[PDB]
């Protein structure tokens, strides 16, 4: 059982938050999810 | 433009430097209005 | 005639109405100084509505300024159009008003109302006849949501037939800045419901949707989602400041889309939004504005339109148009989506036409719509309220200057109130 | 119009205080004589129409060797010669004489001070008490000058920037005593206590920053890049403005719970910042990450409860808010129930000053994460063990008792512990139906 | 439209030479991180020659 | 007037739909900036069935172009004709779908679903009267096959009166680029049975061989094969967007065309399809025209006309001409190969003539037929699934999302069913 | 955006991807300090002003091969926290990397993997390139693939490794870990090419009249397969292949995951200029029983999915008559469950080339990879020798002496025993 001073080199290897999730994307969300669901108000349109 | 800095100050004066610079900002429109007015109501020079 | 006292409170507020007087301000042609230098005469027509008037042909903007922290005058008078503004409207205070609703309501933003009704008083009396109040704020802040709502109720006991109307900054469900910011809301909702004629609910997560989705805008600030809200916050006054063919004032929207006393919390939009690339390829029809801002995408509310049903709609156009086209649309409207609205009402469209156009656009029009979908973004705030309460949350400060845990009780249940008569007439 | 009085007490707080105030020295321009070379500088500095800009602090120790080199250094003419109130004796690790015997001499003397620095404010915003927590004037006297300010200020705003002793690195012998004895007093009169330890900065400036061998002079900078972002708002302007008070009632639950902590987002070093770009996304989540946080206490093993952002430089505001979705979907990053919200954003615009000389390098953005955690109650329950520990065979005792302190105050001190202890495990609980 | 391109055009320029200007100051940052480092390695060696 | 919305989905389907908003603009006279500057008026009284009105006398296309990747639009927007198209109808998503046809009808197709839906309807609304939809993809791709039959299983169901036309490039035996295509063909018939009803299949070989023997093209990329099939896509509609003296719409070339409901499988073809040296060997008068798309060569698929029998022929013709010619010499046709016809239709051959020539060419004719020698097309992949699907195949994607083990079956069984549906009548 | 997260571990790994990164570095404008004097995208991100962040997480157990990259010419390029370096090698022992020494390094370099990420978009997955044999490589590569799955969830993991040569081996454990880190890369391992050490120093022989070069001649060999399978994620053209078309297109049943490799225009100075590389007989190449990347006879087994990606001035019907003629030649066996069995993909800029190294320039290339069932006698010779130590009890004591249960390498022997007559029980011909 290696210290700490001689396992990473720190006082304490304070365990990490990017271990333990899955990778969800940061790519630009559109917010709300009733931005896309079914039939909008439409009117007519010029005839 | 010397009115235009003038109405650009807090409206809480309240350190000495800004009392100061508030009455550098006084006298220096104040001897212009006192101007203004020489050479207005004297047509001729 | 009619003229609006622009009161306006709170850090967001007296950003979010400074660039309505910046706005408004362009529309009637006063330039930053305040002299009107425009072009039409029809501009500086019904300036009274807005603007004062002062020797040397200068239009004061006739709005008392409030906010607890002597902080943000400092940033609305170096604004571009912050001079135009007149010292003695700039009521401040002391202290601050940190993110508590209790000291703005009931402690030291107490000590500010007196002297902000004394100026109120002043910009209303020297009027030939008050229209009405508008309070542009921030509800889930210190100065806003606190005393916002106590001058709310002050002006409502002294002139009690003035339309009173509200631009209410409601908070969002995505983010939030604040963390005190379900209760504030929450405490706050319950003195709008019985002083207000008009309450306009504009959240930030919506103005982000707007500003990136349909605007196409990387960096979008803090300055932009406010000419957003100017814009609809002119476009609901412009048939008693502009001439037009078919007028609608702030009353005439007010008993037209008011079904029952207390249904008055609306949902804004404005309508000729383009891209920076897609405005070329995109025509300028009538039917262009009418799709676009029934649309859910276009809507100033997170609160989605399309799980509820319309009680009662208008659409304040605005420009040189046809009002048989600005007809056909509205019945068209109603009898193919005729699904998402009530049928106790047959028509549920107030159709104004002003004629003068906003700076730019050719037409333009601004959605009120007092769907039932409100009930959602209220009844949000109500489960962050008692997930809250539940486990007492941070009370030791909102009892500390004075009130009581029944304040509370009552603010959440004339809230839970509210939401049930929205159901009641959803069905 | 919004001040904040320092009083900086014991050798570490004067210590950090030369690291404060050297970089709001730098941030306005105020040369180190105190002279400029508008209305940003009311807040730490007061003013005098030669151009003198004395500042708004007071310092005081019980020992002249550590503020008679700021009467000696080159930051002696800034500061006003009767701000720096230094004692003939010190306290020598000993709670009961910096607050009970080698303090009573000294305590008239700064509070009247402290009223000579109030009445030159007009609207005193709050205070900034820099101390330690394991030294003798630094918990005693302090200790002292909590309680009697409180007595005649009421109600204002006493922030408190203390170092907390280390898990396993301690200086003194003594540290577990002085620890117990100065939040058993200074609990009651105290509305934010921001605990920043020894160990985790010497972690961050050789993790973050590659800096072998760092010194205390580069461990007290990252204080001052703290303080300047909390006092930020103030001074400077921006969006989503954020204060004193405004902070202290967003990140303090039930009135027994006032410790927040501190973390430092950019905290990257020269050869790095190019070898990465720094956007608000990744500086957001090295607040969250655990090995950024300047407190050697585990944010993972607990749930936090309040949270206040702090940003600082060019940040445009939607970024923030899609930055901070990211965290809200995260399962590591775990929040408690009775905050649906739990997150206090304010966007300052000027950026982050350098210090030369200094180890962090030239950022455009900054967070200072100000936290409350449950994970703190690990930090107490470690020197908790270290009281209970010494106090069974009541080993060093007879240097408290000897200096007119009761033996009673400690087993009051251990139960006031044991109700903080259980407070913050009280609180943490799902409210189950 | 095209008034405004140039004015959303010049807002990219000063964002771009404002990003260049911190590159080129950063840049004087580890060329005193350096120079500092290889003073100290001749004053080891000389500490070594005295 | 009457009005098409366009579909453009799939990696194919952005490609020869692009190449279709570049020879359809040729012919109405627009151009790359969008205003109009031709010479002639009458390519200018139909302008609304393909393009739309903007300010500045300006035609924006309508054109809904979708695919789950960014690929294809980028090169899209920067190729010759692509400052055209609506900024908001280029809807594309990031992620790949990469040939897993389920990938993009039972997920993240699922997703770009209703943005693309939404731009339908509101160009669709839009309109005076909607003629018919048009959506062109590949049955083995990736972004068509799964995602195009999830477009034409949404805009039916709430269009339920209104045209279905595809142009869909059907999988071939040799000309192979994927190896999981009779997968996604098979699957993706099961779709285009119950709800298209104008389904012009058509392959990839016939096109090479259009080109490197018939034209002497002697090297055929991508992208000449796709002006081929805008040519057929072109001529079928211009009998309503171009005068002439007898006039056949999309639902003109439907009801004399197909017989039975499950009778929407058809063939495509040129007419005065030539070479670039025998154009001065040759005179394009309507008695040769009819020798070069009756044939098998000019044909655009690779399935052969003689293994079967034409159920029914149009001929949608094109340019200045009589009309004794090409109704009696189109009605020899009818006489001397009694063999390769049918007998339960007395005549099964419309004619429908234009007036103004395509753009170059003379005397025109998009040669569309329906054949039960389409069944090739309709057999090969299924035995080509079969061999597959025997032992279980490349299937742990397809299963992996959502897609279980009885659809594969059904869409198999529903294409045995109209495998002996044109067999039905073959014997005759 | 399209990235990749290559990490490269072990001795070899890190070479392997030192000519890779050279050889990316020249393709996009890049200098070696990372400055040019919109596809600079998978591997290399953007920072600023002009500094290009590559997308490697190289690490290894020992300090030797890394702090070349901190000292070498690419030194301002990579990052002083890309470049993970260990405290002492694992040695050729699975339970060195994997339980011990590899245990001590697994979280920091999870953390790079996924800071990493977070800049990313939309990542089609990672490229795992190690060797199979080298503590390091059999050990670290099995500890980072278990907690990458778990963590990073479905996402496409590229496994290019080396598989132990047949002949001759550089280690006396190459054919006693190699079973033991095929227990781990076979269930999580999406799609896993191999490169065994003998065949293309046999490449660089016959081909490349080149005789006696080092190292550094066979990496670049291999880092043009890298650049032809990760090109069109990049570069742009015609039809277009990514990181999840190939497992729809390369892999049978979930359990054959581990197709082989052939570059086609491996081809000297004096060759190129008097043997023209038209298409015709470049997709001929691939399938010669000499010029395959694996060393074992491809004629013995069958294949079951072939994927040509293309590259260069590949005009469409040059490949599309060729793919016909592959069919028609006889000893080339495809399976007749998959009567298709062939891919296409076009990329349109040319092979690169460094500026010395032998590889002369062409204008058209392939990247051949099949699932061909001749792999498992390459298994079938490196499983008998692996039961030739475990019977008399060979290197044991070392590898229980880490932590490792005596039954793991029984576990790992019938796993490669079930991997074995997998490939035939597949391989056997449709009978009605
Ligand atoms: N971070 C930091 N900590 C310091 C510094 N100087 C002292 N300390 C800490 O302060 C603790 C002791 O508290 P001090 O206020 O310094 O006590 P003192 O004034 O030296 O002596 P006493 O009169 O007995 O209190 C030690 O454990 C140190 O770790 C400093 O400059 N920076
Ligand atoms: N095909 C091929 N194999 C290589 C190459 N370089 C090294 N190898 C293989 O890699 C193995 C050497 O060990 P590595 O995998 O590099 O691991 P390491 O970093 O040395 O770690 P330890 O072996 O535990 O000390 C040998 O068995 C070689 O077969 C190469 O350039 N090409
Ligand atoms: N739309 C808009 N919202 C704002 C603006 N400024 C602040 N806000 C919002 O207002 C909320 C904070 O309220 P605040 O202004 O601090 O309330 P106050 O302290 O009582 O004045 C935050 O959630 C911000 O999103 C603005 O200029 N425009
Ligand atoms: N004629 C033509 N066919 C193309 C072109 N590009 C792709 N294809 C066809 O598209 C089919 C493969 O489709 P694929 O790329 O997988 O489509 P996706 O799955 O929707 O992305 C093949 O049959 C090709 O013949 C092109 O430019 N022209
Ligand atoms: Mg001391
Ligand atoms: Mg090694």
């Amino acid at each position: 059982g290696k210290t700490d001073m001689e396992r990473i080199g720190l006082f304490s290897e304070m365990e990490y938050i990017t271990v333990g999730d899955k990778y969800v994307s940061q790519f630009n969300r559109p917010f709300n999810e009733s931005a896309s669901k079914n039939r909008q108000i439409l009117p007519g349109g010029s005839k | 433009e010397v009115h235009k800095e003038f109405q650009s100050l807090s409206v809480f004066i309240d350190s000495i430097p800004k009392k100061i610079r508030k009455q550098k900002l006084e006298e220096e429109m104040k001897q212009l209005e006192h101007d203004i007015g020489v050479l207005e109501k004297h047509k001729v020079i | 005639m009619r003229e609006i006292v622009h009161l306006q409170a709170g850090q967001c507020g007296n950003q979010i109405g400074a660039k309505f007087w910046e706005v408004i301000s362009d529309e009637h042609g006063i330039d930053p100084t305040g002299t009107y230098h425009g072009d039409s005469d029809l501009q500086l027509e019904r300036i009274n509505v807005y603007y004062n008037e002062a020797t040397g042909g200068k239009y004061v903007p006739r709005a008392v300024l409030v906010d607890l922290e002597p902080g943000t005058m400092d940033s609305v008078r170096s604004g571009p159009f912050g001079q135009i503004f007149r010292p003695d409207n700039f009521v401040f205070g002391q202290s601050g008003a940190g993110n508590n609703w209790a000291k703005g309501h009931y402690t030291e933003g107490a000590e500010l109302v007196d002297s902000v009704l004394d100026v109120v008083r002043k910009e209303a009396e020297s009027c030939d006849c008050l229209q009405g109040f508008q309070l542009t704020h921030s509800l889930g802040g210190g100065t806003g949501s606190g005393m916002g709502t106590l001058l709310i109720s002050k002006i409502r006991e002294e002139y009690p037939d003035r339309i009173m109307n509200t631009f209410s900054v409601v908070p969002s469900p995505k983010v939030s800045d604040t963390v005190v910011e379900p209760y504030n809301a929450t405490l706050s909702v319950h003195q709008l419901v019985e002083n207000t004629d008009e309450t306009y609910c504009i959240d930030n997560e919506a103005l982000y949707d707007i500003c990136f989705r349909t605007l196409k805008l990387t960096t979008p600030t803090y300055g932009d989602l406010n000419h957003l809200v100017s814009a609809t916050m002119s476009g609901v006054t412009t048939c008693l400041r502009f001439p037009g063919q078919l007028n609608a004032d702030l009353r005439k929207l007010a008993v037209n889309m008011v079904p029952f006393p207390r249904l008055h919390f609306f949902m804004p939009g404005f309508a000729p939004l383009t891209s920076r690339g897609s405005q070329q390829y995109r025509a300028l029809t009538v039917p262009e504005l009418t799709q676009q801002m029934f649309d859910a995408k276009n809507m100033m509310a997170a609160c989605d339109p399309r799980h509820g049903r319309y009680l009662t709609v208008a659409a304040v156009f605005r420009g040189r148009m046809s009002m048989k086209e600005v007809d056909e649309q509205m019945l068209n409207v109603q009898n193919k989506n005729s699904s998402y609205f009530v049928e106790w009402i047959p028509n549920n469209v107030k159709t104004a036409v002003c004629d003068i156009p906003p700076r730019g656009l050719k037409m333009s029009a601004t959605f009120i719509g007092n769907s039932t979908a409100i009930q959602e973004l209220f009844k949000r705030i109500s489960e962050q309220f008692t997930a809250m309460f539940r486990r007492k949350a941070f009370l030791h400060w909102y009892t500390g200057e004075g009130m009581d845990e029944m304040e509370f009780t009552e603010a959440e249940s004339n809230m839970n109130d509210l939401v049930s008569e929205y159901q009641q007439y959803q069905d | 119009m919004r001040e904040c009085i320092s009083v900086h007490v014991g050798q570490a707080g004067v210590q950090i205080g030369n690291a404060c105030w050297e970089l709001y020295c730098l941030e306005h321009g105020i040369q180190p004589d105190g002279q400029m070379p508008d209305d940003s500088f009311n807040t730490f500095f007061s003013e005098t129409g030669a151009g003198k800009h004395v500042p708004r602090a007071v310092f005081v120790d019980l020992e002249p060797t550590v503020i008679d080199e700021v009467r000696t250094g080159t930051y002696r003419q800034l500061f006003h010669p009767e701000q720096l109130i230094t004692g003939k004796e010190d306290a020598a690790n000993n709670y009961a004489r910096g607050h009970y015997t080698i303090g009573k001499e000294l305590i008239d003397l700064v509070l009247d001070r402290i009223r000579k620095l109030a009445d030159q404010c007009t609207g005193l915003q709050g205070f900034l008490i820099f101390h330690s927590f394991g030294g003798g004037t630094g918990s005693g006297f302090t200790s002292l000058l909590m309680e009697r300010l409180s007595v005649d200020y009421g109600k204002k705003s006493k922030l408190e920037f203390s170092i907390y002793p280390a898990p396993q690195v301690s200086t003194a012998v003594v540290e577990p005593y002085n620890s117990i004895l100065t939040t058993h007093t200074t609990l009651e009169h105290s509305d934010c206590a921001f605990m920043v330890d020894n160990e985790a900065i010497y972690d961050i400036c050789r993790r973050n920053l590659d800096i072998e061998r760092p010194t205390y002079t580069n461990l007290n900078r990252l204080i001052g890049q703290i303080v300047s972002s909390i006092t930020a708002s103030l001074r400077f302007d921006g969006a989503l403005n954020v204060d004193l008070t405004e902070f202290q009632t967003n990140l303090v639950p039930y009135p027994r719970i006032h410790f927040p902590l501190a973390t430092y987002a950019p905290v990257i070093s020269a050869e790095k910042a190019y070898h990465e770009q720094l956007s608000v996304a990744e500086i957001t989540n090295a607040c969250f990450e655990p090995a950024n946080q300047m407190v050697k206490c585990d944010p993972r093993h607990g749930k936090y409860m309040a949270c206040c952002l702090l940003y600082r430089g060019d940040v445009v505001p939607k970024d923030v808010n899609a930055a901070i979705a990211t965290i809200k979907t995260k399962r590591t990053i775990q929040f408690v129930d009775w905050c649906p919200t739990g997150f206090k954003v304010g966007i300052n615009y000027q950026p982050p000053t350098v210090v030369p000389g200094g180890d962090l390098a030239k950022v455009q953005r900054a967070v200072c994460m100000l936290s409350n955690t449950t994970a703190i109650a690990e930090a107490w329950a470690r020197l908790d063990h270290k009281f209970d520990l010494m106090y069974a065979k009541r080993a060093f005792v007879h240097w408290y008792v000897g200096e007119g302190m009761e033996e009673g105050e400690f087993s009051e001190a251990r139960e006031d512990m044991a109700a903080l202890e259980k407070d913050y495990e009280e609180v943490g609980m799902d409210s189950v139906e | 439209q095209r008034e405004q391109i140039e004015k959303e055009r010049l807002e990219e320029e000063k964002k771009a030479t404002g990003r260049l200007q911190h590159a080129n100051e950063l840049r004087r940052q580890v060329r005193e991180n350096q120079q500092k480092q290889v003073q100290a390695r001749i004053a080891t060696f000389d500490e070594g020659r005295r």
